[PDB]
């Protein structure tokens, strides 16, 4: 499901900028 | 200051531009943050956490401990971007539908999301009350909001939910008074140098999760220092009668 796709690859990026953003509100 | 997302999920264009807009802005720096990230094909794949179901023979504190682990998985959102609309007003069965949807596509929440997704997740538990907790607090000539799921089992108090401190969500329902609960969050406020000026008080939330009734998020409105600490408690306890009694 392209729709699939899109939220699978935008979870990725979401989660990996989530863990950088939260190393800098420490 | 945070934007919502408003288009559902996946994230449109415009919202997903305007998030990585706002990550430039804030992140010292910037641009790199989102050259190493966007199109990055060796990104972690995180595991789609497992929601928690329940045994018949399991107590429900336990259970509440591991409603609470559920939603800590999730992790608190730091992204500047929130993922789910939450339109507070919205009958209870609109907003199961969007906790449902949370537990379905599992992005960062923060703690109104975490509210909505404590009673989804609870409503399969009818020795349980629940009812929202809200904090207005001051620091630093600026004020600051925050939501707990204020939770009743066997008589005692406790909390679930979703904060950037550890000591300002979670609290086992281990409190013999709701007076007691408050007060335990208004001396972890007073840790991090913040002053609470308000509580607000929300009704108990149905079980049912096709119920159209509204959550009642601020039946009770206490102002703190003008209550005093004797008036304080006396509030406090006023609100946990009734809603004792209503049951
Ligand atoms: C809930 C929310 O995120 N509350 C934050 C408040 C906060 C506390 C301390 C610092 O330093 C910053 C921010 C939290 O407890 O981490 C809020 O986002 C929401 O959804 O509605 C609140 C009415
Ligand atoms: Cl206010």
């Amino acid at each position: 499901s392209a729709q699939q796709e899109l939220k699978q690859r935008q979870r990725a990026e979401i989660y990996a900028l989530n863990r950088v953003m939260t190393e800098l509100e420490q | 200051p945070f934007f919502v997302n408003r288009g559902g999920l996946p994230v449109d264009e415009a919202t997903w531009e305007r998030m990585w807009k706002h990550v430039a802005k804030i992140h010292p720096d910037g641009e790199k943050v989102a050259q190493r990230i966007r199109g990055a094909t060796d990104l972690p794949k995180i595991p789609i956490p497992s929601v928690p179901t329940f045994q018949p023979s399991t107590p429900v504190p336990e259970r509440l401990e591991a409603v609470q682990r559920y939603i800590r998985e999730l992790q608190y959102n730091h992204t500047g971007t929130q993922f789910f609309e939450i339109k507070k007003s919205r009958p209870l069965t609109g907003l199961m539908d969007l906790a449902k949807e949370m537990t379905k596509e599992a992005l960062p929440i923060k703690c109104l999301e975490a509210v909505i997704l404590g009673i989804y997740l609870t409503n399969s538990m009818p020795t349980l009350e629940r009812f929202p907790i809200s904090f207005k607090t001051y620091f630093s000539g600026n004020y600051f909001r925050h939501i707990v799921l204020g939770v009743n089992f066997a008589g005692r108090y406790g909390a679930l939910g979703m904060s950037r401190r550890e000591d300002l969500m979670y609290k086992p329902p281990a409190f013999r008074t709701l007076s007691e609960l408050v007060l335990d969050f208004e001396a972890a406020y007073g840790r991090c140098w913040h002053v609470l000026k308000k509580v607000k008080l929300g009704q108990s939330v149905s079980h049912d999760p096709h119920s159209v009734e509204q959550i009642e998020w601020k039946h009770s409105v206490l102002d703190v220092e003008r209550l005093g600490r004797d008036d304080f408690r006396k509030e406090l306890e006023r609100h946990a009668r009734d809603m004792r009694l209503k049951i």
